[PDB]
């Protein structure tokens, strides 16, 4: 049941990117929206992950916006 | 019965003051704690997916090895990732191969913080302290 | 051409005397000279051809410099419609002293001030004519993604949904849009074209459509009888900056609200309409735009049309089924008033591709005429014509404010005025009858063995082309023919037709292919046969009407039709919520109750994975209430006193919701 | 309004309203607090008072809930529930209030009036939430004590700038210095409007007040000035962020071969890069502030906020940065008021710069890299909470010396504070030892550092300098004036003005006497640049003229004398009053 | 009891009517605010009008009626061109001066999507992808 988990996680990820105020950088927001739309309209599992990676590396690319060190520490 | 009807009216008013207060307090708590609950939910789901590339980029991003642009997917496309420590360099760079996002990339250009190009020969454990270390590796997808 | 030449009457008459020289009927270019509501379709249709040879910068409002207490304004005193020609006002307040609220509203709504006091825009993103840019920077608007209801998703994967290979899956999501959505959607008005509809055929399809609209009644109503359904909605471009529609419905008394309506029966009010992006769950990624019409146009269109728009939405058992509730055994009554004793039924459904953008201007004028034929007594003729011009300047060809810039909308109905669904219903019935007329004429004639029908075709041709005035005997006979062999059901473009099979096979009634041809030469689009369905049976109902499939269940003792939604849209509405406070769940039980009511008929579906959605919503409402009383027993110290949520998790309530009693 | 208990961090909606700071309390904790102390007023979402209009009973031990309101026993409804019952007090989240046994410390903190040394040592050995609450209520008590000062009504207007005042008898007159402000009032039987904010200074001669006003209104006889109080806002951030050692340096990028003078500090720079926060303790003039400068140089890719408790301390930090650090990334933020003279050489009020210098109270809410707090001994737990709430950062350095003079703590009058209870960081320094430690004076010559190693510092200094024969002593008494309880010694000022010529190299010397009134007096008679001892401790001067005014408990504290003398770069002349203090150091006799 | 019931109904009626009076006072106070705001907007838009060329063309008109679509086209001092990509920018406003609507315009400013000013020398074919697209170019009449 892992296909319909990537679709929702992309919605959460784009919500996080929007809350980080990435709407300002229009070149970045166009790519994030395109990745989100192509994740949701994806009927194949591997392509969904290969686009989820590109979407996530937008979130990781912001040094002083999120705190990945604390967030992953709860594992 | 007049007394009991008045008391019942007061009890119903107390219930209407219970529910409205509850679903105002919960509403303001949910709407005032959205910037962090969303992120914690996202990383809970990211642990739940249990993929390879997602774990690879997250585990590298804990150790300061973030990418400076969106990871491309097309063959022979460019990616500039910072490597901030020699320990974060020993794990990903093997020869001219660069393991990232569960894919192999070819290293093109390694530039230190002073932006001057440094070849792969100069990256040695003895010579590691002698560089302004937060390297940017510009690589291409293989 | 001279940039200032707006009165193009002489060139139009020269064209008409060069090409259509021996055309019998007269032709008065300015349609304000016309005689009734069937010399307006004629002259309007002629103009909609003759106005593709004149420059496109010399249409729209006609401004003029007036003085208000010694200060010079520029205001719109007319219009030059492509279809209706030149229209001048009759109340031009040159040299005014004081502006009351009505005059202030009129001079704030119209775009003469806004376009005159703006910077010239040259937008290469679109092909529509771009009039002006009000601000100093073009504003880009995005659509943020929906918020996830994670508790419901974990509860859904707990009950076994969302597997690999399941027949119920998440397809309806909250798609996001980049910066260039709002202007790469307005660009779809390039699909509109100036189309000259046939003019001896429209003047008979108007008769048949009007016969379809003969039961209802209406007319001009006063200010104090107008019933506003909802008041906290925005009020177009120049008015949203100060308050919602409640402010303009409360600030104006009834006297200066009837004064406005009696002012637009003798003037023309051009009107900016804003275009916003809707934020709602949808199955495909194209951005959806809704056109908010300014309160200066709604506040009169409601008053002019409300009696008819309430008589249509309160009459049950007719062709335009708008206002027949699908609950309470209302769907079965619809589906039994479709099968109005036709011979060998087959259900047919079509879908107009780009209906609200590619609709030709002539059919919008046709809809606004047949929807305004009821005013035979309340208002005069010129009043009806200025109401038609105001509808065609505030709906059809207006100034669209699309992200901080006034463009000109070439045509096609906006989806936000007062008469939208009903105007689309009239247009839809017009296309259905036009397909029928084409299918009945275009038959070989010698193969039509049924000797009554051949005589009907031989009279149909005569009433179409060889007869200038109405023939009410024949129109009545043909409309009885249509309701005998082409029984119809309309919800604004969602149609179901119960056509006799033998007549369609012989060709004496409109099959699908006739609708493809009619949409080709009248709607200027191509309705590919992969999106218009045909059901050869009746024990399974229409395939898809109003985006709710139909199935035949056994209730009580007898068989009734039940409407069930696409059982993925319900899950999509559960898992995704457009506002973050709706994620909390325990606040929203009065939302899952509504979803369960809408999704109850999935219980009786023969498939099981469909049937489990209703039990998912029931168990989820029960768990939501359990955790609600848990939190209201921890937070306070006492349980709720009169708790009445013990029926929302019982299927008897939802089953009572689809029973024929109330 | 719900929240977390300040004793056990449970969800609750009670607030013990008898406390000045009004803290949240869980139900069990609220019962244990109102059962013991005289706190007999509990605020729920609406106050617990007898809602019958003809009653005033507020104690929660006897109030009964009825209908939807609360009543005493006299107005008790036929159906009523007692609030104070079975070990709890009725309130929200009643079933999930986990009790705590730490109610004794909370009672003692919220009950005591911050006068004896027991209250302060109770305010530094408690838990984190109790630390924050104690610091906040101490600040509130200081503000309320400030509110109890007299009202200054003028008698006549001497000049456009000079005013003759009279304070209302029955309340003590506040001392005249630049910190205290007043709001003026004009009573003409109506229209009592704030006529302006005025700061007062004692005049050069006579009972005169020189006023500086925001407004330019002409003063009349009827105008009176009332002291303004600042509403102390609550704090949330912990006093110390939890330490988390790192295996390797994160958030920093070291630079090879920064300089030669910073050679011995490289290991400590790496240690600061390692830990989340670190502490540096050293004797005065041992490079502690200059260590932070070399730390800034060693990690040039780090947006560093230097912050300090004092004003001239952060100004001296700015001066040292301008001496070493490259100028065009440093900014010096001054407040909107800024009634004291700041340091104007950097781009003033530039938050966006890389090397941002600020006072604690003027810090802007920002993210940052490694942030250096200077002179931790001068700061209390309120300051540490403020700096940890406004600046979110990846590395914290706390530099300062416990041996120097602490924060004033005007409320404290009986007993003396041990050093280790100054604040959380000084307790960290004196419990487990400093994370970095460097003692050798690079500031003062040999004789002064030898004396200070015979003083409070048990002999440990090994300063790299020789006796410059520029250290001089005096013994004569002088006369006391007791102006506003800030004494001024006119004959000592006269003898300093007399000296002043026989050794012309001391004409650039800097005047040191704590005694802010005498510090202002010194600006007139001899005109030397002057500085009080408290606004000192972080700057240094080549020649220092130190004047001990009175043999009181204030200007004879060994810490204050040590921190006054150890600013002498090359030389100091100290004119002493106490026979024992003068004899305890070895300068020339004179 | 009759007196008490009449008094209670009287108080209910009086506090219903005072509620209505509050509502009508608020309505008539909002109407005046909206009227003042509307008059302010109209007089400011009047103040922005270019009363020389506009008055010239109106006094040059037939009856003083000029179609609105040519009011900007002949009198607007500012021209905001919006360009979606470099291929159009080459063919519509190449250089610092271009001709549109039979009048000569000179470039004054070029901004990108997020409103960060871009100098005209950066709009090159190789430098096209790095720009934030559609470029609002503001020009003035000459
Ligand atoms: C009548 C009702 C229950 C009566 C009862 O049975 N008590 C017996 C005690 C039960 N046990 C378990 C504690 C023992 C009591 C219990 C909790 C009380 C509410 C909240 O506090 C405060 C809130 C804000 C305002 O203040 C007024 C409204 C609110 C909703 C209150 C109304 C009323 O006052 C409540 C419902
Ligand atoms: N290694 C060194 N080389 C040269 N001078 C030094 C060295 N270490 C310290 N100093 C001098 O000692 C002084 C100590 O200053 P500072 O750190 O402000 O003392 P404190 O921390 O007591 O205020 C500095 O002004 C600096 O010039
Ligand atoms: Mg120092
Ligand atoms: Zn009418
Ligand atoms: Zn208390
Ligand atoms: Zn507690
Ligand atoms: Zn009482």
């Amino acid at each position: 049941s892992k296909m319909s988990d990537v679709k929702c996680t992309s919605v959460v990820l784009l919500s996080v990117l929007q809350q980080l105020r990435v709407e300002s950088s229009s070149k970045l927001w166009a790519q994030c929206v395109q990745l989100h739309n192509d994740i949701l309209l994806a009927k194949d599992t591997t392509e969904a992950f290969e686009k989820m990676v590109s979407l996530l590396s937008v979130l990781l690319s912001m040094q002083g916006a999120v705190d990945i060190n604390k967030l992953c520490e709860e594992m | 019965d007049r007394d009991a009807a008045m008391q019942r009216k007061l009890e119903k008013m107390a219930d209407q003051a219970m529910t409205q207060m509850y679903k105002q307090a919960r509403s303001e708590d949910k709407r005032a704690k959205v910037t962090s609950a969303m992120q914690t939910m996202l990383f809970t789901m990211l642990r739940k997916l249990d993929n390879d590339a997602l774990n690879n980029i997250i585990n590298n991003a804990r150790d300061g090895c973030v990418p400076l642009n969106i990871i491309p997917l097309t063959t022979a496309a460019k990616l500039m990732v910072v490597i901030p420590d020699y320990n974060t360099y020993k794990n990903t760079c093997d020869g001219t191969t660069f393991t990232y996002a569960s894919a192999l990339w070819e290293i093109q250009q390694v530039v230190d913080a002073d932006s001057k190009i440094v070849q792969l020969s100069e990256i040695s454990m003895d010579n590691s302290p002698n560089l302004a270390w937060p390297l940017i590796v510009t690589a291409l997808r293989a | 051409w001279d940039l200032l030449k707006y009165d193009f009457t002489e060139e139009r008459l020269k064209l008409f005397d060069r090409y259509f020289k021996y055309w019998d009927q007269t032709y008065h270019p300015n349609c304000v000279n016309c005689l009734d509501d069937r010399c307006i379709l004629h002259c309007a249709n002629f103009n909609v051809l003759f106005s593709t040879v004149f420059p496109p910068t010399s249409f729209g409002p006609l401004v003029r410099k007036i003085f208000v207490d010694g200060v010079p304004f520029v205001v719109s005193t007319g219009y030059h419609f492509r279809e209706l020609g030149v229209v001048h006002n009759q109340d031009v307040n040159l040299h005014s002293s004081r502006l009351s609220f009505k005059e202030l509203l009129v001079y704030a709504a119209d775009p003469a001030m806004h376009a005159a006091s703006g910077n010239l825009l040259l937008d290469k993103r679109t092909t529509c004519f771009s009039v002006a840019a009000l601000t100093n920077n073009v504003a880009f608007q995005t659509v943020k993604p929906g918020n996830f209801n994670k508790d419901f998703y974990d509860f859904a994967v707990s009950k076994g949904f969302f597997k690999e290979g399941s027949s119920v899956e998440l397809k309806h999501f909250f798609f996001a849009q980049d910066g260039n959505a709002a202007i790469s959607d307005y660009d779809y008005y390039r699909y509109n074209l100036p189309t000259m509809c046939d003019i001896r055929q429209l003047l008979f399809v108007v008769e048949v459509v009007d016969k379809y609209f003969d039961c209802y009644d209406g007319g001009c109503i006063n200010a104090n009888q107008v019933i506003v359904n909802n008041l906290d909605k925005s009020a177009g471009f120049p008015f949203n900056k100060w308050g919602k529609a409640r402010l303009y419905y409360d600030s104006m008394s009834y006297e200066d609200q009837d004064a406005l309506f009696a002012y637009t029966k003798r003037n023309v009010i051009p009107t900016i309409t804003q275009m916003n992006l809707k934020y709602a769950i949808s199955a495909k990624n194209r951005a959806r735009t809704v056109a908010g019409v300014s309160i200066c146009s709604t506040m009169t269109n409601r008053q002019f049309h409300q009696k008819l728009l309430k008589s249509i939405a309160a009459t049950r058992g007719a062709t335009v089924v708008i206002g027949t509730s699908k609950f309470y055994g209302g769907w079965h009554n619809m589906l039994k008033t479709v099968y109005s004793d036709v011979e060998n039924p087959h259900l047919m459904g079509w879908d107009y591709p780009k209906c609200d953008r590619a609709m030709p201007n002539m059919l919008r004028i046709m809809a606004s005429l047949v929807l305004a034929r009821k005013h035979t007594t309340c208002c005069s003729l010129s009043h009806r014509f200025y109401r038609l011009a105001n509808e065609c300047a505030q709906v059809l060809s207006e100034m669209v404010m699309c992200g901080g810039s006034l463009y000109v909308k070439p045509g096609g109905t906006s989806s936000g005025d007062a008469t939208t669904a009903y105007a689309n219903s009239v247009f839809n019935i017009c296309q259905a009858v036009t397909a029928n007329v084409n299918a009945l004429l275009s038959t070989d004639g010698n193969k039509i063995a049924d000797k009554y029908v051949r005589n009907l075709q031989h009279r149909l041709y005569e009433c179409l082309y060889r007869n200038r005035d109405v023939d009410t005997d024949f129109v009545n006979e043909f409309y009885a023919y249509l309701r005998k062999h082409f029984s119809m059901m309309i919800l604004s473009d969602d149609a179901v037709v119960c056509f006799n099979s033998t007549y369609a096979s012989q060709g004496l009634v409109a099959s699908i292919k006739n609708f493809k041809s009619v949409l080709y030469y009248q709607n200027n689009v191509f309705m590919s046969e992969a999106k218009c369905w045909t059901e050869t049976d009746l024990t399974k109902g229409p395939h898809e009407f109003c985006s709710q499939h139909t199935m035949l269940v056994k209730q009580g003792d007898d068989y009734v039709y039940l409407p069930y939604p696409d059982p993925s849209r319900i899950l999509g509405a559960g898992c995704f919520v457009d506002d973050i406070v709706k994620t909390d769940g325990t606040l929203m039980i009065e939302r899952f109750v509504s979803l369960a009511i809408d999704a109850y008929p999935l219980t009786k579906h023969p498939n099981q994975e469909y049937a489990d959605v209703f039990h998912l919503y029931l168990q989820y409402i029960r768990k939501l209430h359990d955790e609600l009383t848990g939190h209201m027993l921890d937070m306070y110290s006492v349980m709720l006193t009169n708790d009445n949520t013990s029926r929302y998790w019982e299927p008897e309530f939802y089953e009572a919701m689809y029973t024929p009693h109330t | 309004a719900v929240g977390a208990c300040v004793l056990c961090n449970s969800q609750t909606s009670l607030r013990c309203g008898a406390c000045i700071r009004r803290p949240f309390l869980c139900c069990k904790c609220c019962y244990d607090h109102v059962i013991s102390t005289s706190h007999k007023l509990v605020l729920s979402v609406n106050p617990y008072v007898c809602n019958a209009p003809g009653c005033d009973v507020t104690d929660v031990t006897q109030l009964y809930l009825g209908g939807m309101s609360y009543y005493c026993k006299s107005h008790k409804p036929p159906i009523s529930f007692p609030l104070c019952a079975n070990g709890q007090v009725f309130g929200l989240y009643k079933n999930t209030c986990v009790g705590s046994d730490n109610v004794t410390d909370f009672n003692a903190i919220a009950t005591c009036d911050w006068t004896n040394a027991g209250d302060y040592i109770l305010a530094n050995t408690c838990t984190e939430r109790l630390k924050l609450f104690a610091a906040e209520t101490l600040k509130a008590t200081e503000e309320t004590f400030k509110l109890s000062y007299g009202i200054a009504t003028v008698r006549e207007v001497l000049s456009d700038r000079e005013l003759h005042l009279s304070w209302e008898v029955g309340k003590p007159r506040p001392p005249l210095n630049r910190n205290y402000v007043f709001t003026g009032y004009r009573v003409t039987k109506n229209s009592k409007v704030q006529i302006g904010e005025y700061t007062f200074e004692k005049g050069d001669y006579g009972d005169a007040v020189v006023y500086r006003g925001t407004t330019t209104y002409k003063l009349n006889v009827g105008d009176y000035f009332v002291l303004t109080s600042h509403t102390v806002m609550p704090l949330s951030a912990p006093t110390l962020v939890p330490q988390e050692h790192y295996v390797r340096i994160t958030g920093l990028y070291p630079t090879l071969n920064i300089s030669d003078e910073f050679s011995s500090n490289v290991a400590n720079y790496q240690k600061v890069g390692m830990q989340k926060y670190s502490t540096l303790q050293g004797p005065p003039g041992t490079g502690k502030s200059h260590f932070a400068i070399g730390l800034a140089l060693y990690y040039p890719s780090a947006r560093i906020v230097y912050t300090a408790c004092s004003h001239a301390a952060v100004d001296a930090l700015c001066e040292k940065a301008l001496k070493y650090l490259p100028i065009d990334k440093c900014s010096r933020i001054i407040p909107a008021r800024a009634r004291v003279e700041c340091f104007d050489k950097f781009k003033v009020n530039s938050t966006l710069e890389q090397y941002v210098f600020c006072t604690v109270n003027a810090l802007p809410e920002t993210t940052a890299d490694i942030v250096v707090f200077d002179e931790i001994s001068m700061a209390t737990n309120y300051d540490l909470s403020v700096v940890n709430a406004r600046l979110r950062a990846k590395h914290y350095v706390y530099i300062g010396d416990p041996a120097q003079l602490p924060a004033p703590r005007t409320l404290l009058t009986k007993g003396t504070l041990e050093p280790e209870y100054f604040n959380s960081v000084c307790r960290l320094m004196k419990t487990i030892g400093p994370d970095m430690f460097l003692g050798t004076c690079r500031r003062c010559p040999a004789e002064i550092v030898d004396t200070v190693s015979a003083l409070v510092y048990d002999n440990k200094l090994k300063a790299h300098k020789d006796k410059s024969a520029q250290c001089f002593k005096m013994f004569y008494k002088g006369v006391i004036t007791h102006d506003v309880s800030s004494a001024i010694n006119r004959p000592q000022i006269g003898v300093v003005r007399e000296f002043l010529t026989r050794n012309p190299a001391w004409r650039k010397a800097v005047f040191i006497s704590p005694y802010n009134s005498q510090n202002a007096v010194a600006s007139k008679i001899l005109g030397l640049p002057t500085q009080t001892v408290d606004s000192s401790q972080g700057s240094e001067y080549d020649y220092v003229i130190f004047t001990q005014t009175t043999e009181t408990a204030h200007s004879c504290n060994v810490n204050r004398f040590n921190v006054a003398i150890t600013r002498a770069k090359v030389g100091i002349l100290c004119i002493m009053s106490d026979r024992d203090l003068y004899d305890k150091l070895q300068f020339t006799s004179l």
